[PDB]
């Protein structure tokens, strides 16, 4: 059954590293574990955040050549729209499209599904936006989720702790604390890697302001 | 009980190094009906056995033409005989047309090796089952070329292919340095006794059962049937 | 069964082929490293010789890919080559489009998404070679780049492919642990000295091939056997 | 009759080891299931006989047609369902109308048989044709087997019980043997294998000679016909 | 509930009155009305009630009354009714219990062929597919039995039609006309020759019993017995090479060597020479070693039926080195099987003095000594090639984002066999060799680094069968090895706060916790060096490394306090000799000797047992004053502190389950009104518990549950330390010093070993010394385990009430933990339940 | 002992050890042939090889084991030779489209990098099988010496001073180890090389043999060639007389 084939791949996401994404009323946010192998491995080198359009990053959790795929493919997508309307890609339509290709090729035989899911962010009609679009092809919308490693356990502490209304500040300290649950310890600017999307547009917060965020618990 | 993996597929080579679809694609060729192939020093012959499923049916055509210069003997699969023929037809026929030449035996048989060769490497198309005596006079002289579905081809003074080939080759190498200054006649007489040299006692070369194709440097490659062949084989001894 | 002879998830959603790939990476035998310095990167690996008659010359794991970017194969020889061929292509095609030469860090990235495509695509076997790239980018200096074939690919400070990398990065990490900002000799002699200790063979200057590049010289260069024994004996008084 | 069997057959695209294609073997036997049928080929001309099989009489007897006409000086005969032939006749009427186009002359009997083997390779294909028809050679009668091999045959039957009809037909058959001598010993040789008696409904006759086209003889013709015998 | 009443029945039913068979006549024989479905009831309670075994003076009370009206229904049936199965089920019970008192002569050939049609086999041109309608509903199994009952006698025809039978059959056996119908051939296949085995052993070796004897007319003979072979061997041979994959035929071969060897073994090993050797037929090669192993026992026994006998053993074994390889897992695993089943069969030793001996050796005997020497060099090639497998067995973590941290099911099997095989090749080995096979796997281990996931285990498991096999002398190799390199790889003290712990430690610990498990009072020499790694390794904080530590622990009391089995070779006391006159080609086979079986056992020593509370003590109780003082308001630590704390005292708990008494409390009063009394079973079990000192167990209970408490009201988001103190919960409550886990998992395997080499035909408990052993240490792991209703006792409750409040958490994993413990806990204690529910 | 999951019958592929068995396969095929000889030498190359005749009905010069894949350079072959003259279709289409473009004959050690990424191309798809022909290709050139370099079916290519193929690679190796082929000029490395293929061969195990050599050279101009009878008997006769 190709299906079986879906849900290895969704045990293959759950194997990766941790993602999570709150939605707060004037931002959003996408941290995630970037933990080195070695001191060797530069951190620098290498983002598991990036951005699709000015206004629209996502993350991941999973397979990461897959969704280097799943990034090119978005950002050409989001490019033929702006292209056609010369307006920016609404996060759901792109979330749509990205669900047709990750449907495309585990319906097609002879290719392996994506072993990713992946958490996207955008900013929009002055309104923020989150869903998760996974290996089977489904998306869906969220206030906060987590991904990989501890989702559940990191999905029930984001219940307990979510406010219906919260800063862009308070959502990126609660995700860095549902992060620190996860996490080994000894976290640093290095090992996590942020993003946030608002008004101003997506951006990866450099390393001095996840320190100052760190910092703040 | 004995079932072996390797067998399964052409592109599957086996531990030893062989290839048994191709090895037994080669046993096929025996299932046919002997046939004969040798020249002399201006002349080449083809002496096959033709038979039938009945006596009231006519008799299979293993003798062909493949240009006015250039005549075959099949041996195995009548189907990919076909398809080789029409191959090796339209390719001396563009010889013909683009250089106003007649084409090379030796070049008409690599292509046919390179065609056979192309299935031996790909999945799902099994290989040419089929074995030719490749006969014609060319500027260079008289040949005798030899193909096989493993695609490998060879230049001869006489050979034989088919069922019970072996007795043939046996009388064909011990009188083949007579065979070369030998005129037309006595050629073919060496090739009837040679193809005689397969038949069981019981069977006796006739008219019917026996097809001869012959070419030479004045001559063009022909065909000859029942009658056409009768005074060839009247001269031929009796069998000991 | 079904499951490891082509590349497929397994019930623990892992990709068998890839993991035989990265043990066939080891069955051919050889041992590469590559380190970073402040000024330079550099390329060591073994080519030691089986046959007397075959040519000394003419086996060698380093490329070039382009006259600034220099490159190290690992694993099976023929897929090595093929790589490099392919990266030779995407270069040239980058500098077509784009009228500037390719970095280090895109030319990974590509070569990484054609492993991708075969690890992707059950016709295709995974491509079993591993490639370091070294070159200077304007930017940020030297760097060096690895890419898998299962498509990953991080930037190092320095790293090591072979059937010895384990002990090779335990002794580049103790190496690094120390800050330990290296010139180009203290590059050369560290990456020697990775190879030699983990080895364990101290080498003779033909042994070894050695690759470098330079700020003062982003042209891609093979050291020369007489410059490899200059560096070998300013070691071993040492 | 156990089970009979070795792990070289059941593959389509495989060499046994004796050289055999075992696959495409058993196809052929399953082939020659089809209704019985028989021709016979003589200097006067050719005659083509086979059995109906039809259901009902609802069924309008014109509707099946176990002989066809690829031209006018042509005949065929099929065993088994005609739809697998259909292709095959299409192909043999479309070519020898290809013929005439570009030659301005009628289409040997060789040639047509030919071309539908040149068709057949381009599968087993599940069908036996009997081509019969008048050519400038004379009356000719050619056996395509569903091998796709081709062959001239004096005399011929194909179906259920070729074989046994075959060994009647070495019997009967004589090269003065005339038309109508064919036709009466034709019709002994199709109440034996069907083992009923014979009338209009269950079998289609048909002839084609120098003097006419191909004629499939009407059901007064049949009637006059088996009355005789 | 049916199955149970039918057993009950069936267990009743020889006792029943001798007038009771007329009385059952007469109240079901009226329901026979053919066409009505209570035909269907009365056979039903006929088969299920009506004794088939009676004393023969009173068969006329008995059988003779039914038996003639039951055969005349069931031949006078055509057609497939229901009812038949069970009809034929009782006429083969009838059978088996009345061998020679029924004739059984006319209805020989109706009962085969309706056995015939039974199997349904295709036949015919048309081959015309059944109805299906019918079923027949004739078990195999039964068929078997009535076929193997009515065998033997003066007359023949029985032979006869089985062999006809078999003969007409042949064909569908053969692989390539595999088919629906081959699992039920294959099922007759196997059940056949165990039919006639058990059937020659009640003739032979039975006790006698006031079951009635087989007479001995119609007992079984020799050329009886040989004649059935014969028709049966054909389709077995056949069947071996089936698609299936023989077990089957396997068992067959085995059932059939105990009683012809001269017969079977010969053509199972003309084919399986052939098939080790060549390349392109891999599945003869599963198939025939498979086959092989079957026949293993009868092939060793010789006693010169078959005069060759173990003179084949040492060829295959060696052509069998080559089968081990990373490729093909279950060529791997087959090969491990071959490897080791006649390894623990044939005591292995270089016997070159008794070539030069000059007389008393047979011919075969002196081709045996020549053989022997060869042994040293299978052993090397084997851990050559074991080596090999782990070198092909790393992990080769590729994921850039993580590690798999994680076994899989088939490379745990791998290990599994692997190391079984090793230790059994080793204790089977003598001493020099064993020395050879010491240095060897000292000097791999030692030399190549081994990530520990999964090439590491393999390792330090077979060091683990080497220290296993010699303690003393392999100890004093590896022991001082580890310790020094580890205190000179840890001398800086800042990898215990680093988290990296870089890997030829980790490693090294692996080994050491692997190696430790072992008799105990060959460890208590290597004390003060375990003990100060020990000391210096379990607070590395790295999430590994701690807990190899604590492994190492665990396995260093449960070695201590635990009672087991320390030899385990097939001759007691084998190989200690250092003089030629112990002989080994005579020791090959032998089964048997439970009697003379003289067990080593090792037994707790009052040194041992004073180490271990010493060393608890040292280690448990100041990590468990800490876990108080953060219950209490007093040394916040963090949640990484908690979890190394926690997992230590479980891992010792674990250990110390043995030493430690169970905990006491008051029992709950209002838990039920009984008359009778209620009372736990106390067994002795070795135990001799010391009260004098303070119950370890008691003082953990409280802080635990103080604990428990504590994070739950503080820290509701540390959910991994929850997991441990779930687990610490669950062993404190029932854990007794043994796993029900593993119990399971010994008893599984010694079944199906026994079911293997089981030599049932001779003997009456002919089996070997090493699943002989394995069976009275199962026996010790029932008795300790098993355990009768205790005293709810109100601490075991106030651990049901922190179990059913973690049950009922926030987070999903600790709420299933907590639920399979809370499980368990109320399963443990009689009228538990009653408390809880509300 | 045998492997029957299944991993090596499809080159696409990998074995748990990390091995492809297919191409392994073919490279023991190509062991089980005739064996095949190149010694490079400072004027030019030479290549040698044993042509077993299989019977004496096959005329002469059949089978030819040595190919002209273009002027200037030419192969010699082993293993099955329908895989090597594919692969011989292969070099001169190569080496004529490198001259159609780049208006040069086509260096050595770029048809070689060609023509093993052809045949490394076929070991990594499912349906295709590796080829069975190993074999050796060799040429001169006034701006580049005398290059020899062989391709196995992996798809690996290396530059050999002197080289062998075959069953008896491996005695063919030693012996011409034990010679000194760079100063030696291509005259008398023919000698040398019919002594090594005479040596080699196993009159007992192989019947008979037809030798052809084969060399290009300063003396040829950098041309492939088919060695002058009168050189090739007195090869012949001198390898005998040394076989003696």
């Amino acid at each position: 059954g190709k299906l079986v084939q879906i849900e290895y791949a969704l045990a293959a996401v759950a194997g990766g590293a941790p993602s999570v994404g709150i939605k707060a009323a004037n931002g959003v946010v996408l941290a995630t574990e970037k933990k080195q192998k070695s001191i060797l491995y530069d951190e620098r080198s290498v983002h598991k955040v990036e951005p699709i359009t000015k206004h629209i990053g996502l993350v991941y959790s999973g397979m990461g050549p897959d969704y280097r795929v799943l990034v090119h493919r978005a950002r050409k997508l989001a490019q033929q729209y702006y292209l056609v309307y010369q307006e920016p890609i609404p996060t759901a339509q792109l979330v749509q499209r990205v669900a047709s290709v990750m449907q495309e090729y585990t319906q097609s035989g002879g290719v392996r599904p994506f072993g990713v899911s992946l958490l996207i962010c955008g900013w929009n009609e002055g309104r923020p936006y989150l869903f998760q679009s996974d290996p089977s092809g489904a998306y869906f919308a969220w206030k906060a989720t987590a991904m990989g490693k501890n989702y559940v356990n990191g999905k029930t502490f984001l219940e307990k702790r979510y406010n219906e209304d919260l800063e862009l500040e308070d959502a990126i300290h609660t995700a860095i604390l549902t992060l620190k649950e996860s996490f080994e310890g000894q976290m640093t600017e290095d090992n996590i890697e942020v993003g946030i999307c608002n008004e101003a547009g997506f951006r990866r917060l450099t390393p001095t302001e996840v320190k100052d965020y760190l910092a703040a618990i | 009980m004995f079932r072996n993996q390797y067998d399964n597929d052409v592109t599957v080579w086996s531990p030893q190094g062989r290839i048994h679809q191709i090895e037994y694609a080669m046993e096929a060729v025996k299932q046919g009906s002997a046939t004969v192939g040798l020249k002399s020093k201006t002349h080449a012959v083809l002496v096959a056995l033709k038979r039938a499923q009945s006596e009231l049916a006519a008799h299979q055509k293993k003798i062909l033409h493949v240009d006015n210069h250039i005549g075959i003997s099949i041996a195995g699969l009548t189907a990919d005989a076909r398809l080789l023929c029409n191959f090796m037809r339209q390719e001396c026929l563009d010889s013909r047309f683009v250089f106003d030449r007649p084409l090379p035996v030796s070049r008409l048989v690599s292509l046919i090796g390179s065609k056979t060769q192309i299935p031996t490497q790909r999945y799902g198309r099994r290989p040419y089952g089929v074995g030719l005596l490749i006969a014609g006079y060319d500027d260079m002289g008289p040949h005798i070329f030899q193909t096989c579905p493993s695609a490998n081809y060879f230049d001869c003074r006489a050979m034989s292919i088919g069922a019970r080939s072996q007795s043939a080759r046996t009388y064909l190498e011990r009188h083949m340095s007579e065979f070369m200054e030998c005129n037309l006649n006595e050629l073919v007489k060496h090739g009837l006794r040679a193809l005689r040299e397969t038949l069981p006692a019981e069977q006796d070369l006739t008219t019917k059962n026996v097809s001869i194709g012959i070419v030479g440097k004045d001559l063009e490659f022909t065909i000859y049937d029942d009658d056409d062949v009768s005074p060839f084989l009247e001269g031929l001894e009796e069998r000991p | 069964g079904f499951d490891r002879h082509i590349t497929i998830f397994s019930p623990e959603g892992r990709l068998y082929q890839v993991e035989y790939a990265f043990k066939a990476i080891n069955q051919g035998g050889l041992t590469s490293v590559a380190v970073r310095g402040k000024d330079c990167a550099v390329i060591v690996t073994q080519k030691k010789v089986p046959d007397k008659l075959l040519d000394s010359s003419t086996v060698t794991h380093l490329f070039k890919i382009t006259e600034n970017i220099g490159c190290v194969m690992t694993g099976m020889t023929a897929d090595s080559r093929s790589q490099v061929q392919r990266a030779r292509y995407e270069a040239a095609n980058w500098k077509y489009k784009y009228g500037y030469e390719i970095p280090v860090d895109m030319l990974c990235k590509r070569i990484a998404d054609i492993s991708q495509v075969y690890t992707q695509n059950a016709e295709m076997r995974p491509l079993g070679c591993c490639m370091i790239l070294i070159g200077i980018d304007e930017e940020q200096g030297p760097q060096v780049y690895k890419c898998d074939p299962a498509g990953y690919y991080c930037g190092f400070k320095a790293t090591a492919a072979g059937v010895k990398q384990t002990e090779s990065t335990s002794f580049l990490e103790k190496k690094v642990k120390k800050k330990f900002d290296w010139t180009f000799e203290q590059t050369v002699e560290t990456a020697i000295t990775c190879l030699s200790t983990v080895l364990s063979i101290d080498f003779k200057p033909s042994e070894i091939e050695v690759g470098v590049v330079t700020v003062e010289n982003p042209k891609f260069r093979i050291l020369t056997e007489a410059e490899i024994d200059a560096h070998l004996v300013a070691l071993a008084e040492r | 009759m156990f089970l009979t069997r070795s792990e070289y057959d059941r593959g389509v695209n495989t060499f046994s080891p004796e050289g055999r294609l075992f696959q495409v073997e058993y196809a052929i036997e399953a082939i020659k299931l089809g209704s019985t049928a028989i021709g016979i080929q003589t200097s006067e001309g050719v005659c083509l006989a086979v059995e109906k099989r039809i259901t009902s009489p609802l069924m309008e007897p014109s509707s099946i047609e176990k002989i066809v006409e690829i031209d006018a000086h042509i005949g065929c005969a099929m065993s088994g369902l005609i739809a697998d032939a259909k292709t095959l006749i299409d192909k043999a009427r479309v070519e020898t109308q290809n013929h005439w186009f570009t030659y301005n002359e009628t289409m040997t009997v060789e040639s047509v048989t030919q071309a539908v083997s040149n068709l057949a390779l381009q599968r087993p294909f599940g069908v036996a044709l009997l081509f019969g028809g008048v050519d400038e050679k004379g009356p000719q009668l050619f056996h395509m087997d569903p091998s796709g091999t081709f062959v001239q045959c004096d005399a011929r039957a194909i179906g259920s019980a070729s074989e046994g009809a075959q060994s009647s037909l070495q019997e009967v058959y004589h090269k003065s043997m005339t038309l109508k001598e064919a036709i009466k010993s034709s019709l002994i040789i199709l109440k034996q294998v069907m083992e009923e008696k014979l009338n209009a409904t269950n079998i289609e006759l048909a002839t084609v000679q120098p003097g006419q086209n191909f004629h499939m003889f009407t059901k007064e013709e049949l009637e006059e016909v088996i009355k005789d015998i | 509930v049916e199955n149970i009443l039918k057993t009950l029945v069936k267990s009743c039913r020889p006792y029943f009155p001798a007038d009771a068979t007329a009385e059952m006549l007469e109240e079901w024989r009226p329901l026979m009305c053919p066409f009505d479905v209570t035909m269907q009831k009365a056979i039903t309670y006929f088969e299920i009630f009506l004794p088939t075994s009676l004393p023969p003076e009173l068969h006329h009370k008995g059988f003779k009354l039914w038996f003639d009206e039951l055969i005349g229904l069931w031949v006078s049936v055509q057609n497939l009714p229901q009812w038949e199965g069970q009809l034929v089920n009782l006429f083969a019970r009838l059978a088996t219990d009345n061998i020679g008192y029924i004739d059984w002569d006319p209805y020989v050939p109706k009962i085969f062929t309706r056995i015939l049609r039974s199997l349904n086999l295709p036949v015919g041109s048309s081959q015309v597919l059944v109805p299906r309608f019918l079923t027949n509903a004739y078990d195999i199994g039964h068929a078997v039995i009535w076929i193997t009952a009515m065998m033997g006698g003066p007359s023949k025809l029985v032979q006869k039609h089985l062999a006809g039978l078999f003969n007409s059959i042949t064909s569908f056996y053969h692989p390539s006309n595999n088919g629906r119908w081959l699992n039920k051939l294959m099922k007759l296949l196997q059940r056949l020759p165990n039919s006639v085995v058990r059937r020659l052993h009640r003739e032979r070796y039975k006790k006698p019993s006031w079951l009635t004897p087989v007479p001995d007319s119609h007992k079984l003979t020799d050329q009886d017995v040989t004649d059935f072979v014969q028709c049966i061997i054909q389709p077995v041979l056949l069947a071996m090479f089936s698609k299936t994959g023989s077990l089957e035929a396997a068992q067959a071969l085995q059932n059939l060597a105990l009683m012809r060897p001269e017969l079977v073994i010969p053509p199972v090993l003309e084919r399986t020479y052939p098939a080790l050797e060549t390349l392109t037929e891999p599945h003869q090669l599963t198939a025939t070693l498979s086959c092989v192993i079957g026949v293993a026992r009868s092939l060793v026994s010789g006693g010169r039926w078959f005069p060759e006998g173990p003179t084949h053993m040492l060829p295959l074994l060696m052509r069998a080195l080559p089968g081990v390889d990373p490729n093909d897992f279950s060529k791997c695993m087959i090969t491990f099987q071959f490897i080791a089943t006649f390894s623990t069969l044939v005591p292995l030793v270089d016997c070159s003095s008794v070539l030069q001996e000059r007389n008393d050796l047979t011919e075969v005997e002196r081709e045996l000594c020549s053989a022997t020497a060869e042994f040293e060099d299978f052993v090397l090639q084997f851990m050559d090639r074991c080596f090999g497998l782990i070198e092909s067995s790393t992990l080769e973590q590729t994921r850039e984002e993580t590690e798999t941290e994680k076994m899989t099911h088939l490379e745990s099997l791998v290990e599994l066999g692997l190391s079984s095989t090793f230790s059994t090749i080793l204790t089977q080995c003598s001493k020099e060799i064993f020395m050879v096979a010491l240095q060897k796997v000292f000097n791999f281990s030692t030399s190549h680094i081994f990530e520990t996931r999964v090439a590491g285990r393999m390792v330090a498991d077979m060091c683990r069968a080497a220290v296993k096999c010699c303690p003393e002398e392999s100890l004093k190799l590896f022991v001082p090895h580890c310790c020094s390199v580890i205190t000179q790889l840890t001398m800086n003290d800042d990898v215990l706060n680093d988290e990296e712990l870089d890997k030829e430690l980790l490693w090294n610990l692996q080994l050491l916790s692997e190696i430790t498990r072992v008799d105990g009072r060959k460890l208590l020499l290597y004390r003060e060096q375990l003990v100060k790694i020990l000391q210096r390794t379990l607070h590395l904080t790295c999430k590994q490394g701690y807990t190899l530590s604590c492994n190492l622990l665990h396995h260093l009391l449960r070695s201590t306090t635990l009672i087991y089995p320390t030899e385990y070779c097939s001759v007691p006391g084998g190989f200690d000799k250092p003089p030629s006159e112990y002989f080994p080609i005579k020791d090959w086979g032998k089964p048997g000797d439970l009697w003379n079986l003289g067990i080593q056992w090792h037994v707790p020593s009052s040194e041992e047992v004073s180490f271990a509370f010493y060393l608890l003590d040292s280690f448990l109780q100041p990590e468990l004053v800490k876990l108080q003082h953060c219950g209490d308001g007093k040394l916040e630590m963090s949640r990484d502190d908690i979890l190394q704390s926690l997992t230590i005292v479980h891992n010792c708990i674990l250990g110390s389950g043995n030493l430690l008494p169970p905990l006491k409390g008051e029992p709950v009063t209002n838990l039920v009104p009984s008359m009778v009394s209620l009372e736990e079973t106390k067994l002795y079990t070795g135990l001799e518990y010391d009260l004098s000192r303070e119950n370890h167990r008691e003082v953990i209970a409280t802080v635990i549950r103080k604990l428990l408490n504590h994070i739950l009201d503080n820290s509701e988001d540390d959910t991994k330390s929850l997991f441990l103190i779930i687990k610490i919960i669950g062993d404190l409550l029932q854990f007794q010093g043994s796993h029900k886990h593993e119990f399971d998992s010994r008893w599984k395997s010694f079944n199906l070993v026994k079911k293997s080499m089981e030599n049932r035909l001779h003997g009456k408990k002919q089996h070997i010394r090493a699943l002989l052993i394995d069976r009275v240490m199962l026996q010790h792991e029932l008795r300790t385990l098993t355990v009768e209703g205790c005293e709810y006792k109100k601490i075991h409750q106030d651990m049901i009430r922190d179990l059913l409040r973690l049950s009922t958490s926030s987070y999903s994993q600790v709420r299933n933990k907590a639920q399979q413990t809370f499980f368990a806990a109320l399963g443990a204690y009689n009228f538990c339940c009653r408390d809880i529910i509300p | 002992s045998s492997i029957g999951t299944g991993y090596d019958l499809s080159a696409s592929t990998f074995s748990p050890d990390g091995r492809v068995f297919q191409v392994e396969y073919a490279m023991k095929a190509v062991e089980n042939s005739s064996t095949a000889i190149g010694i490079r030498c400072k004027d030019g190359v030479v290549f040698g090889v044993e042509k077993l005749v299989l019977s004496k009905l096959y005329e002469e010069g059949s089978n030819k084991r040595l190919f002209n894949v273009d002027r200037h350079v030419g192969m010699a072959v082993a293993g099955l030779l329908a895989d090597a003259r594919s692969l011989a279709d292969i070099a001169r289409e190569e080496a004529s489209n490198f001259r159609s473009n780049f208006g040069y004959n086509i260096p050595l050690k770029h048809l070689a990098d060609r023509v093993a990424m052809y045949v490394h191309a076929y070991t990594l798809y499912s349906a295709v099988r590796p080829f069975g022909c190993s074999f050796m290709l060799g040429s001169y050139s006034v701006n580049d010496g005398a290059q020899l370099y062989m391709i196995d079916p992996s798809g690996v290519s290396y530059g050999y001073w002197g080289c062998a193929i075959g069953k008896a690679r491996q005695a063919a190796k030693t012996e011409i180890e034990k010679l000194q082929m760079k100063e030696m000029t291509c005259r008398d490395i023919v000698k040398e090389v019919a002594k090594i293929i005479y040596i080699v061969h196993d009159e007992v195990k192989d019947k008979a043999f037809e030798l052809e050599l084969s060399w290009v050279g300063e003396l040829t101009n950098g041309r492939h060639e088919i060695v002058p009878k009168d050189i090739r008997e007195e090869a012949e006769k001198y390898a005998k007389e040394s076989l003696k």
